[PDB]
DNA sequence: CGAATCCATTCGAAAATGATTACATTCGAATCCATTCGAAGATTCCATTTGAGCCTGCTCGAGCAGGCTCAAATGGAATCTTCGAATGGATTCGAATGTAATCATTTTCGAATGGATTCGAATGGAATCTG
DNA sequence: ATTCCATTCGAATCCATTCGAAAATGATTACATTCGAATCCATTCGAAGATTCCATTTGAGCCTGCTCGAGCAGGCTCAAATGGAATCTTCGAATGGATTCGAATGTAATCATTTTCGAATGG
């Protein structure tokens, strides 16, 4: 489900960047670093999730993870 | 019931720009930076007070919390408006 | 006769005395003093920040306030830029393209 | 038969995804995405679309930055081309 | 018979008990048995550090251990070296 | 007085390696270690016991906090060491 | 006391290059080393002295360093 | 010649600052804080051991940047580009 | 050879037992949201091929700036001496915070709408590639 | 001469600001008692001098390796047009799992004794 990543959407997080050219083996490593931060933060989402005896991730597992990795996030709680 | 800080906020922005308005996000966006804020404060604050081998927090720790997190020319206009605010409320 | 009358604020004495109380550790007293200073940075540190907001906004030609005018707001000053490290949702990011891409 | 000199529509592209604060990728792929990528930790899990929300902004914001990063290094060595090099060495000093 | 016989530990139990009851907000309490989980990983880390130092030294022909084997053994294995970032005073550099 | 973790550390050093002494500051170093890890294991079980609504700190709360904290294979190790001596304290 | 900065030689800097992993350098390096390794003094020791006054002291002890280092994320072992 | 030094300096643990310089050095930065104070040995200590490291690190990640350009020799651009990397400035 | 590591010891500070309460957590039901699932449709993004020019990698000549050697002088180390500056501990006391009742606010949740805010046009104001 | 775009008019659409009802929860008065100032006194401890061998630093010269600029050729990414997938929107039953409310237990904190242990000092 990794290839439902588009190589247009990677052209346009670039240009939102500010990159003017791109070369040929850039979506794959984009896709390999996305697949690895996915996985770091929901990993601990998942743990918080289990911890409260639920079946259910809710926005605040994410929120909290999220704080966790260092990345805090406004807007959502 | 549950409570936040939206009353507090729109007040402050009706007295500092009384023809603009707010939305809704924004005003999620403004509940998450008090509550950070207050959290880091409230920290720093417990933290002094267990160094030095005391129980009570006081303005002292509030004071010395503020100077260590906030970057400069930040720090003299927050602790000049908490002194005044101290001041007027003890007399 | 409330006590954030009486300090001259907006934002609650009482509340954020509460609030403190229940951060401090086993057998940790709080002061009535330590919740005026709480209150009165807050205070300053949210007029900063909507005084910015807004003068971002009137800029535009609009009547009120979104993410992206806190966005604006907060990434051109640089100390709010250097407290505030958090994501924004809804906000983007500053136009900016390099000199040798032209 | 009007053509565009390479590196104009670039720049209007540049400046046009600049210029909004929308969503970049699409929502349902994403969503298969992070299914799959959870299933691989606890089976039947059911998620709110706000958990899924923030995800994509978080992910999104994290590939904005690492593409200014990658930018810079690019330019550090005389060229306008990013290539995986540059990634790597952004996060190789970044720290991961 | 000490509560650190009982569950067969070297790291006391009673005074992690006591650390911490002092950390809990206004009125919490500490159960009896999160002073024996703490005090078993607590004792855990300190067992493979101090053996990985150890290795070292019995490969550099030194009988004593000194900052320089602690920084050798942190920086050559990736998890100890995850999770301690730290500066050691006296170590120097991995070549 | 003050105190210190050095017996426990020398005992387990002699359980280790029984022929092996530590100097001065090695000891030092692993003080400041211990007093680290705890540090953190304290805090992380606070903030899980404050999210859930609840005023006792258990030992999931600690299990939890090992899952979260410590890298890869070492949590795992920890968790199964831990639990044993649960085992081993309640029978 | 008066441009002290100008103790840090040339050769300090050469050696803490060289065990930096460094084979050449170039002649405008140190200006800058001297620049950057004030600035981190600077910072490190506002804050030592943020906590040394807190406490209604006039000696700076080991410990107000330690923690001084440990708020902006460089932790230090074997001194306290 | 400079492979000798790098083996040299690299296996030592030893301090590279000479000791009353540095010493100098941090007084005069502190002169501007408060007047009339006084220090510990151990804090002068602490302080040159966290330097030493965070220079270190620092030429570190400047040999990388002027090992990307394709160079041996390293400049103020290699450092620049580190601390902006980094989120120093 | 000597600067450090290891063992003997007496004593206060602290941990283990035993009742006793309350306080907090566990074990059924009963709504009732809110997440999973299935189906149909207009269209807008996406995948593939063709043509081509601009950016990248490599070779060669020229300059330039960094490392290596040597002699002379300098400023950091190293070992007492004085002292006077500053912590650190005891013992009152005086300032200040928590606890218990009793109101009288004050803030939160559920409808009502007049205005600031999206689509749909619009032709003025550039921007551009070829002459 | 051909496209493209900040900015300005309609238009149904959406949403932020008022307005009421009522349940937490501050604010006042009167005890009780922790807790942190305020003086005095011991002693470590950091600062300022004095006196040298000897190691470290600093100019001065030489020259060779390293970086830089220019002319070429080929690799390769961009721009445009045509089919053709598959996301987005809307609707509707069927289903699962948080969440609140009573009762019945499990267990941790608080005194009162007794006793084991580890921190400081020598050797």
């Amino acid at each position: 489900n990794i290839q439902g990543i588009t190589k247009p959407a990677i052209r346009r997080l670039a240009r939102r960047g500010g990159v003017k050219r791109i070369s040929g083996l850039i979506y794959e490593e984009t896709r390999g670093v996305l697949k690895v931060f996915l996985e770091n933060v929901i990993r601990d989402a998942v743990t918080y999730t289990e911890h409260a005896k639920r079946k259910t991730v809710t926005a605040m597992d994410v929120v909290y993870a999220l704080k966790r990795q260092g990345r805090t996030l406004y807007g959502f709680g | 019931r549950k409570e936040s800080y939206s009353i507090y906020v729109y007040k402050v922005l009706k007295q500092v720009h009384p023809d603009t308005g707010i939305s809704s996000k924004a005003m999620g966006i403004m509940n998450s930076f008090v509550n950070d804020i207050f959290e880091r404060i409230a920290g720093e604050a417990s933290r002094l007070a267990h160094y030095n081998k005391r129980s009570t927090i006081t303005s002292r720790e509030i004071q010395t919390a503020v100077r260590l997190l906030l970057p400069g020319e930040l720090a003299k206009h927050a602790v000049s408006e908490g002194t005044k605010a101290v001041t007027k409320y003890t007399s | 006769v409330s006590r954030s009358q009486r300090a001259g604020l907006q934002f609650p004495v009482g509340r954020i005395h509460r609030h403190l109380k229940s951060r401090t550790t086993s057998h940790g007293r709080v002061g009535a003093t330590a919740a005026v200073y709480s209150a009165a940075i807050l205070e300053y540190l949210t007029a900063e920040v909507l005084e910015l907001a807004g003068n971002a906004s009137k800029d535009l030609k609009v009547k009120r306030i979104t993410p992206r005018h806190l966005q604006l707001a907060i990434r051109g000053d640089e100390e709010l830029d250097s407290l505030i490290k958090a994501t924004i949702a809804g906000g983007g990011v500053i136009p900016h393209i390099h000199k040798s891409l032209i | 038969p009007h053509r565009y000199r390479p590196g104009t529509v670039a720049l209007r592209e540049i400046r046009r995804y600049q210029k909004s604060t929308e969503l970049l990728i699409r929502k349902l792929p994403f969503q298969r995405l992070v299914r799959e990528i959870a299933q691989d930790f606890k089976t039947d899990l059911r998620f709110q679309s706000s958990a899924v929300m923030a995800l994509q902004e978080a992910s999104e914001a994290y590939l904005v930055g690492l593409f200014e990063d990658t930018n810079l290094c690019a330019i550090h060595a005389k060229r306008v081309t990013i290539m995986p090099k540059d990634i790597q060495l952004a996060r190789r000093i970044r720290g991961e």
